[PDB]
């Protein structure tokens, strides 16, 4: 009965939206490539080179 | 008539405009675009590898009583717009006739649901 | 709706009312374990619903502006309806049961179909005709597909939809023709505008197409070859409703058409009827030799006597009306008593429909033949059984309006169509080699072979007022 | 000038220039509608969505359109030729025409027929033609099963659409779409529009135009996971162009649909400030902004459970609404809050 | 111009419904039908029956695309290669010509204007009007109407509905019922420790 | 100038071509369902055009219940066909032959 109530009021769609709207205003990860750019550890496999 | 010329003809000449512009977008590309058809390119698609058949052949529809219930059910709220408008008008066998008729329509509709018809085949 | 309205049409609400009911228990208190429950309130229904019409005093009258006619001759058509169609399903309930046909909807579907011909025989508007019309035609052409595995119930169905959708067509391009001309659905107005000295082609057009459309109905030829395929395919229990209580209704419903709506141009439409009634009487005759099926053979048979009851109404008379409502009634008391032995035909179990079947029955079961040979006499038009005096009386009509060369073309159909009558005599009691057919009866099927047969010779001696009637109903209508 | 545009010439270019400002309109909205649906995903999705073209990425569409229009048309060999092309020019054109009867503010209307109600459902229906007639034309097995699962999606969402909205006529009187928003009209703003009385019915249309435009929940006729593209598998360049062009123009007629039916159309929210066809794009874009979180948060139904939702809920909730909408206008119940008509 | 408006309707409609009837594509004759009841609208409108215009076109969309549903059901096996038609169109054209010789000197009856049971007025709208009179002069016919749907709906099911029992059915109320609770638990389970 | 007469000849032509469709038919059963669906709207062009043409909606109301009854006559319509292509297999008027004589 508590879950057909909370169905029925479209609990589960609210909470997404909730949700969804959360991470709509926070901030992105995303990296501005070409400019800004992932990480590299010094153990980074490559192009070869000799030396 | 002057309601069938100042609200419907604009209908008319507006159902010319939207079609004269579907059909200028389609020949923009039929005239610019290049154009250079090989017979695996105009082939039937089904994922890289050649398909079985063509989508002629006979195929079950699951749900096809619940299409012919669809027709009986477009009918009977049609009856509603007429009764809608007039409402303010109804008088009291106006009224309740409809009452009646949706009775009927409920009796219909809770046959079909404890039939099971509702249920795809 | 005033509260006269709804007292006049008050034995449709209670109909309609039941078979509103009687889906929802079905289908909520077992479904096809209350089939046989349903079918026997059903035959209850419909008798308490011709108890209604035709008992207690009844003053003629009007309802819903003129579209609901309650006269003395709606309510001898709706009373014959009912108690043919309460006959039928009573003495099929054992054989579908058997069968396993019933269905808790098939008794609901009977009990709409009914309602539709209540509103035929009573119809004062086009409108009303139609609605009544569809009713009754959509629950038809339904039961006579209703055996899913049969390929030939099928088929019934398919011509029949068919066949019955465009004489539909046919009989509304005629209805909206003539209200066209007249302005109005109404009978009343209609009957007012179409008179002599106005009677344009546009208008003549509509007669025949709305008469046409009708004809179908009453499988008159050549608006008929839907009947022995129908009869075949559908299933005997189907089949045997087909040839009672749908044919009395329409035929009653013509009447009402062409007195009510066309009564001042009566020699325009007599003159079609009784072309009708001439290919309709010969063709069922002829075509009767051919047949070795016996539901095929009764379609033909139905034909032909729809084809005499036109007679009666080519007569455009007061008697033709009274004459052709006793011709509908002994029909359907003939047709009643005889689907009762077609249904009870069987051999090694199973149903059995071909002639040949009845070779040398009178040696197995005496008085059921007996009973069958009453009925085939009856049917054939020999004194002295009720079947000879439907024949004079419609004949009697024809006379009476100077159309006696209707009458001696009658009475000649008569005589080729007794010739397949008398073959169903001459297998029974002195056929050939016998192959084991045994009649299954029960004891309502059984009364409901007998009954009909009794009142064959019975009504002979008396009608028991049934003839007087329909006199006064007949003089509700032509006036 | 007046010696003019009193003559047959004057009238004649008076509609045409009406019908330019609605396509105007329209296909501007589109240019802005398919950057903004994008750009309401990637939010949702921690990311950005198009920012490069152009700034803030807001010439995407104006790229995206003209790389069709370069785009070689591909005509399959086992295709109905003349359907193929028929189906997406009936999905753009008829969604557009749905347009003609749309009122933006009193008196911004190209067509203010009666049954105005009436008129957009039969464009609307008639324009899902294009769905089935454009898998069907094909002649592969991924649209033509589309095909059928649109047929399905249309008596799926219509069994019920007109029961949804028979409360707002009983309120209104009319079908008149002008009409319903001046019975919106009152002294307490946005209680005044229609989504209060009529509560539960903004919820069930809301969800039957999410199934009328093919969109998630119900983007039932593409279902990549499940058919590659659905109908427009086989189609390229502009003809697939005006597929998608249809699916938005049909989203943006159900957003003036819900704002003109339940929230007063032009209307201001407050009494302060003026009634214009400012209010009118405000309510539209909130809509579709609806539409769009919709999309970036439900997964996707079967289609036998689409059926299910509009025949054992929707039907029997809309019909139970109608009844009670009946009475209690009926009755003038709470002083006519539910009979606005005078 | 109320002429151009006609025929462009007229001709749509009549050739819309021969090549319904003559054209050997069952899937092209479902677009020639909705073409013609389109076309039959467009006639409506310009006569001022808004409302069966409006309501042709709404039933009629939908009916037809159900059509196309059954046509790809039961579409034959000869889709690739899909009579006495030369008398046909004889008794065709009669019929025709009868027809078009009765319409040629029509004219109702001069007591049709008295006996309008629902004149029109011009100050209302058409809908209304047909509100007016549909739910109160035509009451038993409304309710009539109602029985005959009910009958196709009883007879729809009668006499097609099966359900196959060999396939995967879910109750969906008791999907939304399963609770993670209850359906998933995590267990101790001690090292070197099998089923 | 239109006038009746050319409402009621169009009508007459669809009639004729609904009626035509059906006894000229010979591969399928849902095209006669399309041609009883035009003869049908026919007979509604007569009653539409006649109510206008007389300042009366009586033919209009009649033109809503053949749009009921064409509702319910193709629901019943593609039911019985579906009985029949279960069991023959073919919607083929020639093949709904079986009975005869
Ligand atoms: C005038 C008012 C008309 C409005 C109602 C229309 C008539 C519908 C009645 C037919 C229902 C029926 O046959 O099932 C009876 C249902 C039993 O059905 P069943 O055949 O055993 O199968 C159960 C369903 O399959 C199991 O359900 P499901 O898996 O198909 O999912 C559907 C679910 C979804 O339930 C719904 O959403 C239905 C809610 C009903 C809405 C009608 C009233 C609305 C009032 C207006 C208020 C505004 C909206 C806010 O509904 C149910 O759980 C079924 C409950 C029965 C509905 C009763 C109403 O219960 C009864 O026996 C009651 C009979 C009375
Ligand atoms: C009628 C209403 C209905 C809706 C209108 C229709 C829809 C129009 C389509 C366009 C949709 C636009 C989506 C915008 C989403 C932007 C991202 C968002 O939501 O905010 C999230 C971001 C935060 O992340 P960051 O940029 O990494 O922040 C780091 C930095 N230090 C900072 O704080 O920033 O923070 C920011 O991005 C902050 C800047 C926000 C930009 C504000 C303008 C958005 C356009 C609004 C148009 C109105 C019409
Ligand atoms: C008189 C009423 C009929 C009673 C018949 C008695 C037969 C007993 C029987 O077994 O069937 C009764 C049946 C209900 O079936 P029951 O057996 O109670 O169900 C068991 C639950 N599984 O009951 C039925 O089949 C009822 C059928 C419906 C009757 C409708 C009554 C109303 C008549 C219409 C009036 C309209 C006025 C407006
Ligand atoms: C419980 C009661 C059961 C139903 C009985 C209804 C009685 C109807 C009746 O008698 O109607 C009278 C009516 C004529 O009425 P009127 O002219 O007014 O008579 C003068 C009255 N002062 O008379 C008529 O309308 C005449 C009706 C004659 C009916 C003939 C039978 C029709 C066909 C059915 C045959 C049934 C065969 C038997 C089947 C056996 C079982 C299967
Ligand atoms: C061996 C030889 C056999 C030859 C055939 C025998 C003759 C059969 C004639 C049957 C009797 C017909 C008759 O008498 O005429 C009927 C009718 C007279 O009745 P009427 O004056 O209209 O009175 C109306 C009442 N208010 O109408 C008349 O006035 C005459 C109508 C004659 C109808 C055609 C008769 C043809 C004869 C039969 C041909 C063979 C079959
Ligand atoms: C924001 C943009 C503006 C929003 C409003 C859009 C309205 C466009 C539809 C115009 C409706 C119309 O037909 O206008 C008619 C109206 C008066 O016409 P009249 O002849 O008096 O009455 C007709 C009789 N039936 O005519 C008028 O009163 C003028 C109509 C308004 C013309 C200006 C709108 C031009 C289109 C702008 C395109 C750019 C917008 C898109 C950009 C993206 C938006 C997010
Ligand atoms: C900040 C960037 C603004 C960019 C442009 C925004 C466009 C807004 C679209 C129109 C307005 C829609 C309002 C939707 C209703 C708000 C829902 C909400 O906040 O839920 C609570 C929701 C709770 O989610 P929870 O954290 O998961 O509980 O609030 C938040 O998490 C913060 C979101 C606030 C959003 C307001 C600003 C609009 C963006
Ligand atoms: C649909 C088929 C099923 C029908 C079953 C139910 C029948 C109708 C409902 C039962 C109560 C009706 C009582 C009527 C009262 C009355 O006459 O006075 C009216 C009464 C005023 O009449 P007054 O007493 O003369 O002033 O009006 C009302 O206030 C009630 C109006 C109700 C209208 C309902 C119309 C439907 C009935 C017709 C059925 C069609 C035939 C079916 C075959
Ligand atoms: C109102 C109706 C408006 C038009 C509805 C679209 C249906 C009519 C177009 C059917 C065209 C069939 C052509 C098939 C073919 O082989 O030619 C391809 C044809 C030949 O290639 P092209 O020489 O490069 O044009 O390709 C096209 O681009 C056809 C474009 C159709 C334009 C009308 C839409
Ligand atoms: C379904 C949900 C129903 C919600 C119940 C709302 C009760 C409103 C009763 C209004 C009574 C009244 O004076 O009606 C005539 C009144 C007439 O006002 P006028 O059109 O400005 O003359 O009704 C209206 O059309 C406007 C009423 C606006 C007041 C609504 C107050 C709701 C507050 C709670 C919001 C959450
Ligand atoms: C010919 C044998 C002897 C009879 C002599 C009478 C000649 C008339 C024979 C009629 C048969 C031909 C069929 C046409 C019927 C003409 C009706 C007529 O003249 O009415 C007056 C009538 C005059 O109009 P009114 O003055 O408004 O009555 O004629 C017309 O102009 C009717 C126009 C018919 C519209 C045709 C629409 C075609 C749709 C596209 C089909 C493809
Ligand atoms: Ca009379």
């Amino acid at each position: 009965f508590a879950r057909a109530t909370k169905y029925f009021l479209m609990w589960d769609f609210i909470k997404g939206f909730g949700l969804g709207m959360r991470y709509f205003v926070s901030p992105k990860p995303t990296l501005n490539y070409p400019h800004e750019k992932g990480p590299l550890s010094p153990r980074f496999r490559g192009e070869h080179a000799l030396r | 008539m002057e309601y069938l010329l100042q609200e419907y003809l604009p209908i008319l000449v507006f159902l010319g405009m939207a079609s004269a512009l579907a059909i200028v977008l389609i020949l923009a590309a039929a005239v610019i675009a290049v154009r250079n058809p090989d017979p695996e390119k105009v082939s039937a698609y089904e994922c890289g590898f050649n398909a079985f058949d063509d989508a002629r052949m006979k195929f079950d529809v699951r749900f096809y009583l619940v299409s012919i219930l669809f027709i009986i059910f477009d009918l009977e709220v049609a009856f509603l717009f007429p009764w809608a408008v007039s409402f303010a008008s109804l008088s009291d066998v106006a009224f309740w006739g409809m009452m009646v008729f949706l009775a009927v329509l409920t009796v219909g509709f809770a046959y079909e649901w404890k039939k099971g018809a509702l249920e795809w085949a | 709706m005033t509260s006269l309205d709804f007292s006049t049409i008050l034995p449709e609400v209670v109909l309609a009312g039941y078979a509103l009911a009687a889906l929802m228990a079905g289908a909520y208190l077992g479904k096809d374990r209350l089939a046989r429950t349903l079918l026997w309130v059903t035959v209850a229904a419909f008798l308490v619903v011709a108890a209604m019409v035709g008992l207690g005093n009844h003053v003629d009258g009007a309802a819903f502006h003129g579209m609901f006619i309650d006269d003395g001759f709606s309510r001898f058509a709706k009373v014959v309806t009912l108690v043919a169609a309460a006959g039928v399903l009573a003495m099929s309930a054992d054989y579908m049961q058997r069968r396993n046909m019933l269905r808790f909807e098939f008794p609901i579907i009977v009990a709409l179909a009914v309602l539709g011909m209540m509103f035929m025989v009573s119809a004062g508007d086009l409108l009303t005709l139609y609605m009544g019309l569809e009713l009754q035609s959509l629950a038809l052409y339904v039961v006579a597909a209703m055996r899913r595995d049969s390929v030939r119930s099928s088929e019934a169905g398919l011509k029949y939809f068919v066949l019955g959708s465009l004489s539909s067509g046919l009989l509304l391009y005629g209805a909206s023709l003539v209200y066209g001309f007249a302005g109005t659905t109404g009978f009343e107005g209609i009957i007012s505008t179409i008179e002599a000295g106005h009677l344009s082609l546009g208008v003549l057009f509509g007669l025949v197409f709305m008469l046409v459309g009708l004809s179908f109905k009453v499988s008159a030829v050549p608006f008929h070859m839907w009947t022995p395929d129908v009869y075949e395919g559908s299933p005997t229990p189907v089949t045997a409703f087909f040839a009672t209580a749908p044919k009395v209704a329409a035929m009653a419903l013509i009447a009402r058409l062409v007195f009510d709506a066309f009564g001042h141009v009566i020699g325009d439409w007599s003159q079609i009827v009784a072309a009708l009634a001439v290919m309709s009487m010969f063709l069922g005759s002829i075509a009767g030799i051919g047949q070795t099926n016996i539901k095929r053979l009764m379609a033909y048979s139905s034909i032909a006597h729809m084809g005499f009851a036109l007679v009666g109404l080519a007569a455009g008379t007061a008697i033709g009306v009274q004459n052709m409502l006793l011709y509908m009634t002994i029909y359907a008391v003939m047709n009643i008593g005889t689907f009762a032995f077609i249904l009870s035909m069987e051999r090694d179990g199973v149903p059995v429909t071909d002639l040949a079947a009845l070779n040398r029955f009178a040696w197995t079961d005496p008085v059921k033949a007996l009973a069958m040979l009453v009925l085939m006499f009856s049917l054939a038009g020999v004194p002295p059984t009720l079947g000879f005096f439907a024949k004079f009386g419609v004949l009697t009509a024809a006379v009476d309006a100077g159309m006696g060369w209707l009458a001696v073309l009658g009475v000649i159909a008569s005589v080729i169509g007794a010739f397949y009558y008398l073959r169903i005599v001459y297998y029974m009691y002195f056929g050939g080699e016998s192959e084991g057919m045994t009649s299954r009866m029960g004891a309502v099927q059984y009364l409901a072979l007998m009954v009909p047969a009794l009142a064959m010779l019975v009504g002979a001696i008396s009608m028991f007022g049934v003839d007087s009637a329909a006199g006064r109903a007949a003089e509700t209508l032509v006036g | 000038m007046a010696e003019f545009w009193a003559s047959p010439y004057g009238f004649a270019l008076s509609m045409l220039l009406q019908g330019l400002a609605v396509i105007a309109f329209v296909m501007g909205s589109l240019i802005f509608m398919v950057y903004g649906d994008r750009k309401i995903w990637a939010a949702v999705q921690m990311r950005r969505g198009p920012n490069v073209v152009g700034p803030w990425g807001l010439l995407q569409t104006f790229a995206d359109a003209l790389k069709y229009i370069v785009k070689e048309i591909v005509i399959p060999a086992g295709a109905d030729k003349f359907v193929y092309f028929l189906a997406p020019f009936l999905s753009m054109m008829l969604a557009l025409f749905a347009f003609v009867v749309i009122p933006f503010d009193e008196g911004w209307v190209m067509a203010n027929i009666n049954v105005g109600i009436l008129f957009i459902f039969a464009a609307s229906s008639l324009e899902v033609y294009g769905v089935i007639m454009g898998g069907w034309a094909s002649n592969s097995k991924y649209p033509f099963l589309a095909s059928l699962r649109s047929a399905a999606q249309m008596i799926s969402y219509e069994v019920s659409l007109g029961l949804i909205i028979i409360g707002i006529i009983i309120s209104t009187g009319s079908m008149n779409l002008t009409a319903i928003v001046e019975a919106q009209r009152g002294d307490y703003g946005l209680l005044n529009w229609y989504w209060l009385p009529h509560l539960p019915m903004v919820v069930l249309f809301f969800v039957s135009a999410l199934a009328e435009c093919n969109r998630p929940p119900f983007d039932l006729v593409e279902a990549e996971s499940e058919l590659v593209a659905g109908f427009m598998t086989e189609y390229s360049s502009t003809p697939y162009l005006l597929f998608m062009a249809g699916e938005y123009i049909a989203m943006y007629l159900m957003c003036a649909l819900l704002s003109l039916l339940f929230f007063g159309g032009w209307l201001s929210p407050v009494p302060f400030i003026a009634d214009g066809w400012w209010w009118m794009v405000i309510k539209m874009w909130f809509w579709f902004y609806m539409f769009a979180m919709v999309k970036a948060i439900v997964p996707r139904y079967r289609y036998d459970q689409l059926m299910r939702i509009g025949w054992k809920v929707f039907l029997p909730l809309s019909l139970g609404w109608v009844v009670l909408v009946a009475i209690l206008a009926r009755y003038e119940i709470l002083g006519g809050f539910w009979a606005r008509f005078a | 111009m109320m002429t151009f408006a006609f025929y462009l309707f007229a001709i749509s409609a009549c050739v819309a419904g021969f090549m319904v009837v003559i054209g050997r594509n069952p899937v092209h004759s479902v677009l020639w039908l909705i073409l013609a009841f389109l076309s039959a609208a467009g006639l409506f409108v310009l006569q001022g029956a808004e409302f069966v215009a409006m309501l042709l076109v709404v039933v009629y969309v939908g009916a037809v695309a159900v059509l196309f549903l059954f046509v790809v059901m039961m579409l034959d096996v000869d889709f690739a290669e899909l009579r006495y038609l030369p008398l046909a169109l004889v008794i065709g054209v009669v019929l025709l010509a009868q027809l078009g010789i009765a319409f040629s000197g029509w004219t109702p009856s001069d007591q049709a204007e008295s006996l309008r049971a629902a004149p029109v007025d011009a100050a209302v709208e058409n809908t209304l009007g047909l509100g007016l009179v549909l739910y109160d002069r035509y009451v038993l016919m409304f309710q009539l109407a109602g029985l005959v749907l009910l009958v196709a709906m009883i007879g729809a099911i009668v006499l097609t509905m099966r359900h196959r029992k060999d396939v995967k059915r879910q109750n969906v109320l008791e999907q939304m019922w399963r609770d993670p609770a209850k359906t998933m638990e995590l267990k101790d389970v001690k090292p070197g420790q099998g089923l | 100038m239109i006038g009746l007469t050319h409402y009621l000849v169009v009508g007459a032509i669809l009639f004729v071509t609904g009626i035509f469709g059906i006894f000229v038919n010979r591969k399928n059963v849902i095209v006669i369902l399309m041609s009883i669906e035009l003869m049908l709207l026919a007979v509604n062009i007569n009653f539409v055009a006649f109510s206008t043409h007389l300042g009366d909606l009586a033919g209009q109301v009649f033109t809503m219940f053949v749009l009921t009854v064409a509702a319910a006559e193709a629901a019943i319509g593609l039911a019985i066909l579906v009985v029949f292509f279960r069991n023959r297999g073919t919607i083929a008027v020639e093949d709904v032959n079986v009975m005869k004589g």
